[PDB]
C-alpha cells in the first residue's frame, strides 16, 4: 500500500495511506504537484502547526471517511443546516472545547473539507439558540464592552428585540 | 487556554456562516471581536437571498450593502419573517408566469398596503388577522374591481364567474360576524355572481382558525343560521401557494386572456386515431348544495386533429353519449344529437372546446362515452370517439354546527 509519513510539531512520526491524507486538500496539493511527483525518499513530512494528538484524531477521523462520497458543491439558497452531520461524527467530536478547537485549526491548517465542515457545525450547534450570558457562560469571554459600547450595540441592534 | 475568540477569521466566519440570524444578531452582545465579525457582510446573505429571497440584482438596483438591506426588510415585514419567504416566492411566481400570459391581471394589482391600513381593518373588525395574511396584504393589496379577477374564472354558457382578489379595506366592510357564518372575513368577490371564498380570522362555528371556505348555503333548512362549507385549503398560506403552483405549473388553462378553474388530469386522455379528446373538470360553488346535495360540475372537452393527419380524413359530430356515474353507482344517459347544441368539425389544425354542465347529485362522479363521428365525404361511414374517464370531485365540504346540532 502507498504510504506517507506525517510528522507532528511533537516529534511522532504517524504513517498514513496516500490516498487517505490525499482527503486533506493541502497534503493532496503537496503530493500532487511536489512530492509525488519527485518521489521523495520517504522523509517526514512536518506538519509544525499541530500537536500528536490532534494529528492522531485527524488521522483516525480521514480513515473513518476514506471511502466519504464527495461533498455536495453547492452553497447560498442550498442552507447549509446543523443537522446533517453523522452519528459517528458526532460521537468522535464529543472533546472539551480546546480540544475541538484545536481540532478545528488543524482542519483550516490541512484545509480537510469535511472535518472543518462538521466542526463548525458541533460548534455553530453550540452556540445555537442561546442568550449571550449563556454563550459567554458555555465559552470563556469576558465582556470587553464598556457601557457606552454595550449602549451603542444595544442601540444599533435593538431591532430584533420584540 | 485558547478560547473561541482567539479563533482565526475564517475559521470563525465558518462558524458564524451555519448560525441564524437571531444568534448573527446575539453574538453581536458577546464580545468585540464577535460583533465586528457578526457584521460581515456576505454572513447576511444567506440569510438575506432565502428570508426574503433578496436576489443579487436588488442589492445592485438598491446599491446597499447585505446587512442593511437585511435590516431594511425587517424594519418593514418584519414580524411576517417566517411566511415571507413562502408568499412572495408564490406572489414574485404568480407575477412572473402572467408576464409573457394574461397581463392586465398583474397591471390591475394595487401596491403594497401598508400596516396602518392593515391596523385600521383589525381596529374595524375587532379580530386579529392570520400573520401570513396580512404578509400577503402586505406584498399586494390586491386589485381594484375589475373582470378577469386574479383567482380564477369559471363560464358556462350561462354563469360566469370571475372572483377578483379583495382589498384589507373592502374585507373589512364586507366582513361577517353574524351567526353561522361567524368572524368569517372575504377573501374575493364576483360581482356577477357573488360569490366569496371566505376565510375564518376565528376559530368559531365548527371552522378551525385561518382556513379557506366557499359560501354554500343550506337550501333545505331555513336557518338563517345555516350555512354549509366547501373548504379549499389548510391556511392563507396553503390556499394561495396552492393555486400558484396550480397557475405556474399549467394545471390552470389559459382561456379568453383569463385564469380558468379547471382541474385537468393528464391521466384522462382517450385519444382514438388521429382524434385527441382531453378533458377538464370543475366545480362550481353558486350551483352546488349541500342539502339537498346537488355538487354541481362543469367540464371542457379539448377535441382536435393533429395537422399530421390528411385532410381527407375529415369527421363531424352529431352525438354524445355520456355515462354519468354517482357514488351511489347510478347510471344515466345522454343520446341527444350534437354536443351542447352544435355539430362541430374535426380537421386538421382544428381545435374544439366547447363547455358543458353536469349534475352528479352525490360528492363523487364520473362520466364516460362515445361521440360517434359521422364521416364528412362518406356519409355513410362513422368514426368511434371515446371520451375518458375523468373523475369529478367535490372538495371537503362541512356540514354547519347549526345543523350538526340540530336534529
Amino acid at each position: 500500500m502507498p504510504s506517507i509519513k506525517l510528522q507532528s510539531s511533537d516529534g511522532e512520526i504517524f504513517e498514513v495511506d496516500v490516498e487517505i491524507a490525499k482527503q486533506s486538500v493541502t497534503i493532496k496539493t503537496m503530493l500532487e504537484d511536489l512530492g509525488m511527483d519527485d518521489e521523495g525518499d520517504d522523509d517526514p513530512v512536518p506538519l509544525p502547526n499541530v500537536n500528536a494528538a490532534i494529528l492522531k484524531k485527524v488521522i483516525q477521523w480521514c480513515t473513518h471517511h476514506k471511502d466519504d462520497p464527495p461533498p455536495p458543491e453547492d452553497d447560498e439558497n442550498k442552507e447549509k443546516r446543523t443537522d446533517d452531520i453523522p452519528v459517528w461524527d458526532q460521537e468522535f467530536l464529543k472533546v472539551d472545547q480546546g480540544t475541538l478547537f484545536e481540532l478545528i485549526l488543524a482542519a483550516n491548517y490541512l484545509d480537510i473539507k469535511g472535518l472543518l465542515d462538521v466542526t463548525c457545525k458541533t460548534v455553530a450547534n453550540m452556540i445555537k439558540g442561546k442568550t449571550p450570558e449563556e454563550i459567554r457562560k458555555t465559552f470563556n469571554i469576558k465582556n470587553d464592552f464598556t457601557e457606552e459600547e454595550e449602549a451603542q450595540v444595544r442601540k444599533e441592534n435593538q431591532w430584533c428585540e420584540e | 487556554p485558547l478560547t473561541l475568540e482567539s479563533l482565526p477569521t475564517d475559521p470563525l466566519l465558518l462558524i458564524l456562516s451555519f448560525l441564524d440570524y437571531r444568534d448573527l444578531i446575539n453574538c453581536c452582545y458577546v464580545s468585540r471581536r464577535l460583533s465586528q465579525l457578526s457584521s460581515h457582510d456576505p454572513l447576511w446573505r444567506r440569510h438575506c437571498k432565502k428570508y426574503w429571497l433578496i436576489s443579487e440584482e436588488e442589492k445592485t438596483q438598491k446599491n446597499q450593502c447585505w446587512k442593511s438591506l437585511f435590516i431594511d426588510t425587517y424594519s418593514d415585514v418584519g414580524r411576517y419573517i417566517d411566511h415571507y419567504a413562502a408568499i412572495k416566492k408564490a406572489w414574485d411566481d404568480l407575477k412572473k408566469y402572467l408576464e409573457p400570459r394574461c397581463p392586465r391581471m398583474v397591471l390591475s394589482l394595487k401596491e403594497g398596503a401598508r400596516e396602518e391600513d392593515l391596523d385600521a381593518v383589525e381596529a374595524q373588525i375587532g379580530c386579529k388577522l392570520p400573520d401570513d395574511y396580512r404578509c400577503s396584504y402586505r406584498i399586494h393589496n390586491g386589485q381594484k374591481l375589475v373582470v378577469p379577477g386574479l383567482l380564477g374564472s369559471m363560464a358556462l354558457s350561462n354563469h360566469y364567474r370571475s372572483e377578483d382578489l379583495l382589498d384589507v379595506d373592502t374585507a373589512a366592510g364586507g366582513f361577517q360576524q353574524r351567526q353561522g357564518l361567524k368572524y368569517c372575513l372575504p377573501l374575493t368577490f364576483c360581482i356577477h355572481t357573488g360569490l366569496s371564498q371566505y376565510i375564518a380570522v376565528e376559530a368559531a362555528e365548527g371552522r378551525n382558525k385561518n382556513e379557506v371556505f366557499y359560501q354554500c348555503p343550506d337550501q333545505m333548512a331555513r336557518n338563517p343560521a345555516a350555512i354549509d362549507m366547501f373548504i379549499i385549503g389548510a391556511t392563507f398560506t396553503d390556499w394561495f401557494t396552492s393555486y400558484v403552483k396550480n397557475v405556474v405549473s399549467g394545471g390552470f388553462p389559459i382561456i379568453r386572456d383569463q385564469i380558468f378553474r379547471y382541474v385537468h388530469d393528464p391521466e384522462c386522455v382517450a385519444t382514438t386515431g388521429d382524434i385527441t379528446v382531453s378533458v377538464s373538470t370543475s366545480f362550481l360553488p353558486e350551483l352546488s348544495s349541500v342539502h339537498p346535495p346537488h355538487y354541481f360540475f362543469t367540464y371542457r372537452i379539448r377535441i382536435e386533429m393533429s395537422k399530421d393527419a390528411l385532410p381527407e380524413k375529415a369527421c363531424q359530430l352529431d352525438s354524445r353519449y355520456w355515462r354519468i356515474t354517482n357514488a351511489k353507482g347510478d347510471v344515466e344517459e345522454v343520446q341527444g344529437p350534437g354536443v351542447v347544441g352544435e355539430f362541430p368539425i374535426i380537421s386538421p389544425g382544428r381545435v374544439y372546446e366547447y363547455t358543458s354542465c353536469t349534475t352528479f347529485s352525490t360528492t363523487s362522479g364520473y362520466m364516460e362515452g362515445y361521440y360517434t363521428f359521422h364521416f364528412l365525404y362518406f356519409k355513410d361511414k362513422i368514426f368511434n370517439v371515446a371520451i375518458p374517464r375523468f373523475h369529478m370531485a367535490c372538495p371537503t365540504f362541512r356540514v354547519s354546527i347549526a345543523r350538526l346540532e340540530m336534529g
